[PDB]
RNA sequence: GGUCUUAAUUGGAAUGAGUACAAUGUAAAUACCUUAACGAG
């Protein structure tokens, strides 16, 4: 601990290790285990012991699957949802770039975006995409290519729509400085220059870009500040608690 | 918690019922009421405890109960109060009524069979018990000494909750209201402070700026306070205070000064200014009021902006000491309390149309 | 003046509390007398004011500085007693916790009679 | 491999180690104001001395200076909370000027007497070091203390000992309890 | 006789519970013996003292009052099915 | 020469250092804080 992401936000002082992230569908420093969702962020556990307590009684998926692994690496555009208490949080970024506590409607828990890893032909001549939280559909629209965004069902997996990489969509940033920034695009020289809805500029690799919808369009409701907070979104989360 | 209450243009103002009954005993010294029927507990100089019904307000108020003194307390937690009891108020559910005074004992009553429900001894040689106020819809209790302490009583565990410490000078006055919090003013200290119970903590209110600054402001073109008298406070986030030099000041925390003042209240009589003798306010609302020798009810409006105030009117009706002043509606109807003699016992002049008793007022709308 | 009445009444209030202090027309005259008095206060308002007027006479006699205050009630007040006081004697305490707003106060009287 | 504890010595002796004329000062300080030793008064030489120095800097500063003025203004105010300095001798040039006296005069120890409470320095220690004393409502039992401004009228006798109500003491009921087994019954 | 104030007071139905800080002022007792927190704490709700834990105590210094740490649950099953079991032998 | 001005005698009238029931503290203990019975010539 200490040589854990610094976005958990764990103190210093407490013992010697962090979670570490299981094996799962998002890389280690990208993700955001379960016990530091439940009791870190959320506050319903204290202890370890208790995270697992609670999450042996099933009271607990990630993405409508019961998930029951104390360090499971929830992430980006996850859902996490808790039944006995009726909540339905996504896992999106802050502007600082901190997983942010925000609940999502009773829908919308339905769906989530992914953006599209790799697209290629499988054996038996069948075509499959991957998204980035390793989400393998086969049969995709032939216009869905590497770097698009492509709305998954979830109860089903199902891509239901898709959107193109291109100039002037709306765009998440998942990664580096400007981690959290959301924004239109301008341009892809790879490096894609952004610019918010304040005519701010900015630049990253295309790898840390993300499609999440059209201008003024996003497919997703979008924590307080609209990338412009997960501070927020623990004020409201601990206060109606 | 704030003000909802925008009544101050309904006011029946100027016929005003107004009307007086002579009463028993002496020196009069306090004042309160129950609202859920209407009740009335007035405790005497006289070593009485008294207990009438206005709950009509077509009429006088009518005799209840009483229990009276002697000296046949003296001793060291008996029943009864030997000496004078210096201010009363009852249980906030109206089952029940407590007292204390120069004998710095707590005798807190069953009010409705009106006999000592219990006694709890205050311990100190000191502990003259100079004003009560419980906080609303509770049985906790605030209590003021000028051994500069404030004690609270949880009524139903008759136990002693808390304690508080640290006004330079003693402490006349408190207020309290639904939240948690209370506020003491600290007399020829020129300071008052706020007290939030849990949190344990005060802070700190300065008035007292000197004249040479009215002179100094005005002659681009008349009283030093000597004392903080009391103090009403009309929400959580902003109050009302009067000093013997007939300053009337607003204060809100916004500020560490004063957020609005006023000269001169009851008037004057080099010479001498009015002092401010009674103030209070009916809780959430833009009107308060204020009572003085001079006899004239002084009751003033909040205006919207809540950064000032102005005056309603006038209410002749009482004249000579003004101990106390309740508002209870049901409309509204005040109960003033009026003695010859001030609380305190430092004498002021020459009372007369002086009275003891209850002084009544009938206002609508 | 009312800057140096509040500073009185206060140095009084503390006076009386530290029982450093003398209250009525006869006890301060024999605090003068004994010279063990460090200044005396006077109300203004004092009636018949002659019953008073022996005091001026006899800290002018003795060197010990005297000022009227305006109110007999307020000085009452400030000798912590429910009654009107027309005179108040400060007592000597070379070792009194107030020594120094005693001595702050007769400068400022000193000054008025200079 | 842990995070030091800092501390710092807070007294400092003399040059000259016999001045007759030095030593008899002392003494009568140790005796107007109850003191024990002479660490007692070094303590406060030593407390002056960086008090004037830290004076001494922010006066060879502009006037006007935010150092001076944020800093002096601070050692000031500090200085008038506990009665130091005099309620106006509000100035640098004056804390200079400030001496021993001016802060020995407000030890609980001194304080205890100059409110009648003990009619004595000695009394004065003895009943601070054995509990008889609330400056508020906390027993406070050095006599070093330093009673600060508003904070001189909560100094009393405390809610425990015979001399602030309850019972009275162990010695005394020690006696209540000798009238009592032989000469009761 | 006690003055017994819980601050914080939060529902967690994930452990099937009331969350709460414990704030009991000792006037002049010497102490609590926890013991008789579960009995006051007890009966100030419906806890049949078996249904409540109170640990975290720490005296304030000078005296007089405790603060601490409360839980309250429904079901007294769940009380033996939730808690750390040195408090069950407690 | 100058200059100022007490006891190898007795009498009776609170407190923790310690010590120690308890409870408190602690993971268990210990000390601290609280506190019965004790504890000054």
């Amino acid at each position: 601990r200490l040589a854990a992401p610094h976005h958990w936000l764990l103190d210093k002082l407490s013992g010697c290790y962090a979670p570490r992230p299981s094996a799962g569908p998002h890389k280690l420093r990208e993700s955001l285990p379960l016990i530091v969702f439940l009791r870190n962020r959320l506050k319903y556990a204290l202890n370890g012991r208790e995270v697992k307590a609670i999450l042996m009684q099933r009271h607990v998926k990630v993405d409508g699957k019961v998930r029951t692994d104390t360090t499971y690496p929830a992430g980006f555009m996850d859902v996490i949802t808790l039944d006995a208490t009726n909540e339905n949080f996504r896992l999106v970024y802050d502007v600082k770039g901190r997983f942010a506590v925000h609940r999502i409607t009773d829908e919308e828990a339905s769906y989530k975006l992914g953006k599209v890893k790799k697209v290629q032909l499988g054996k038996k001549g069948v075509p499959y995409v991957v998204t980035h939280d390793g989400r393998t559909i086969r049969y995709p629209d032939p216009n869905i290519k590497v770097n698009d965004t492509v709305k998954i069902d979830l109860a089903s997996g199902k891509i239901t729509d898709f959107i193109k990489f291109d100039a002037g969509k709306l765009v998440y940033v998942t990664g580096g400085r400007n981690l959290g920034r959301i924004g239109t695009i301008v341009h892809k020289e790879d490096l894609v220059h952004i610019k918010d809805s304040l005519d701010n500029t900015f630049v990253t690799r295309l790898n840390n870009v993300f499609v999440i919808g059209e201008q003024g369009k996003p497919y997703i409701s979008l924590p307080k500040g609209k990338g412009i907070s997960i501070a927020e979104e623990r004020d409201r989360r601990r206060a109606q608690q | 918690g704030r003000v909802f209450r925008y009544f101050g243009d309904k006011l029946l103002i100027s016929e005003a019922k107004q009307s007086f009954t002579r009463v028993g005993e002496n020196n009069l010294t306090c004042i309160s009421c129950f609202q859920p029927r209407l009740f009335a507990y007035t405790v005497s100089k006289d070593l009485q405890l008294t207990k009438y019904d206005i709950t009509d307000f077509s009429k006088r108020p009518k005799k209840l109960k009483y229990a009276k003194g002697g000296a046949k307390y003296i001793p060291n937690t008996t029943e009864g109060h030997y000496d004078e009891i210096l201010t009363v108020a009852a249980s906030p559910d109206g089952k029940y009524v407590v007292t204390g005074g120069r004998d710095r004992k707590l005798i807190v009553w069953s009010t409705e069979s009106l006999s000592p429900v219990k006694v709890i001894p205050t311990k100190d040689r000191r502990g003259e018990v100079l004003s009560l106020a419980f906080r609303k819809n509770s049985d906790q209790l605030y209590a003021s000494c000028a051994d500069f302490k404030i004690r609270t009583y949880s009524i139903n565990q008759f136990s002693q909750l808390e304690i508080l410490y640290g006004h330079h000078d003693i402490v006349e006055d408190i207020s309290a209201l639904a939240m948690e919090r209370c506020v003491t003013v600290g007399a020829r200290d020129r300071t008052a402070m706020l007290w939030k119970i849990p949190d344990e903590t005060r802070l700190t209110f300065r008035g007292g700026d000197e004249p040479q600054k009215l002179l100094r402001r005005w002659m681009k073109e008349f009283f030093c306070e000597g004392s903080i008298d009391v103090v009403s406070m009309v929400d959580d986030f902003h109050f009302i205070t009067g000093s013997d030099n007939g300053n009337i000041c607003l204060w809100s925390l916004a500020k560490k000064k004063p957020i609005f003042t006023e000269r001169i209240a009851h008037g004057i009589l080099l010479l001498q200014p009015f002092w401010i003798t009674s103030l209070y306010a009916i809780p959430y609302s833009n009107v308060f009021i204020s009572g003085s020798w001079s006899g004239s009810l002084k009751v003033w409006k909040i205006s919207d902006n809540l950064r000032s105030f102005e005056l309603l009117g006038e209410l002749s009706g009482a004249k000579g000491v003004v101990t106390k002043i309740q508002v209870v509606e049901s409309k509204f109807r005040i109960l003033a309390s009026i003695a010859k003699e001030h609380r305190l016992g430092r004498w002021i002049a020459n009372v007369s149309g002086a009275r003891n008793g209850i002084y009544s007022a009938v206002i609508d709308q | 003046d009312a800057a140096l009445t509040q500073q009185i009444l206060d140095v009084v209030q503390q006076a009386a509390n530290l029982r450093q202090l003398k209250k009525g027309a006869n006890e301060a005259t024999k605090t003068l007398n004994r010279g063990i008095s460090e200044f005396i206060i006077m109300a203004a308002d004092c009636e018949p004011i002659e019953i008073l007027l022996h005091l001026p006479l006899l800290c002018e006699d003795k060197n010990v500085p005297y000022v009227f205050v305006p109110s007999r009630v307020a000085l009452g007040r400030a000798c912590g007693v429910s009654r009107p006081v027309i005179a108040a004697s400060i007592t000597t305490n070379d070792a009194s916790a107030i020594k120094t707003q005693i001595y702050a106060v007769k400068d400022k009287i000193e000054t008025l009679l200079i | 491999p842990r995070a030091p504890r800092t501390y710092s010595k807070t007294y400092s002796t003399p040059k000259r180690p016999y001045e007759s004329s030095r030593l008899d000062a002392e003494l009568k300080l140790a005796g107007e104001f109850g003191l024990k030793n002479k660490k007692e008064i070094y303590r406060i030489s030593f407390q002056l001395s960086k008090i004037r120095r830290a004076a001494r800097d922010l006066l060879t500063r502009d006037e006007k200076d935010p150092k001076r003025l944020f800093e002096g203004n601070a050692l000031i105010r500090r200085l008038v909370r506990v009665g130091v300095l005099s309620e106006d001798k509000k100035k640098l040039d004056y804390v200079l000027a400030l001496k021993v006296e001016d802060f020995l005069e407000r030890r609980l120890q001194t304080q205890v007497y100059k409110l009648g409470l003990a009619k004595s320095v000695h009394h004065a220690r003895v009943l601070i070091t054995q509990r008889h004393i609330a400056v508020g409502k906390q027993i406070v039992n050095i006599p070093s203390f330093m009673v600060r401004l508003d904070s001189e009228k909560h100094i009393d006798f405390a809610p425990t000992s015979p001399f602030g109500g309850a019972r009275p003491g162990r010695v005394a009921r020690r006696n209540a309890a000798r009238k009592a087994e032989a000469s009761g019954e | 006789a006690v003055t017994i104030r819980t601050r914080k007071v939060i529902s967690n139905p994930l452990l099937a519970r009331k969350q709460f800080v414990v704030d009991v002022l000792h006037p002049n007792r010497a102490n609590v013996s926890k013991d008789e927190l579960r009995e006051k704490l007890a009966e100030v709700y419906k806890a049949e003292k078996d249904a409540v834990s109170v640990f975290g105590f720490r005296t304030q210094f000078g005296g007089g009052k405790s603060v601490g740490f409360g839980l309250v649950y429904n079901s007294v099953a769940e009380a033996k099915k939730f808690e750390p079991t040195y408090r069950l032998v407690r």
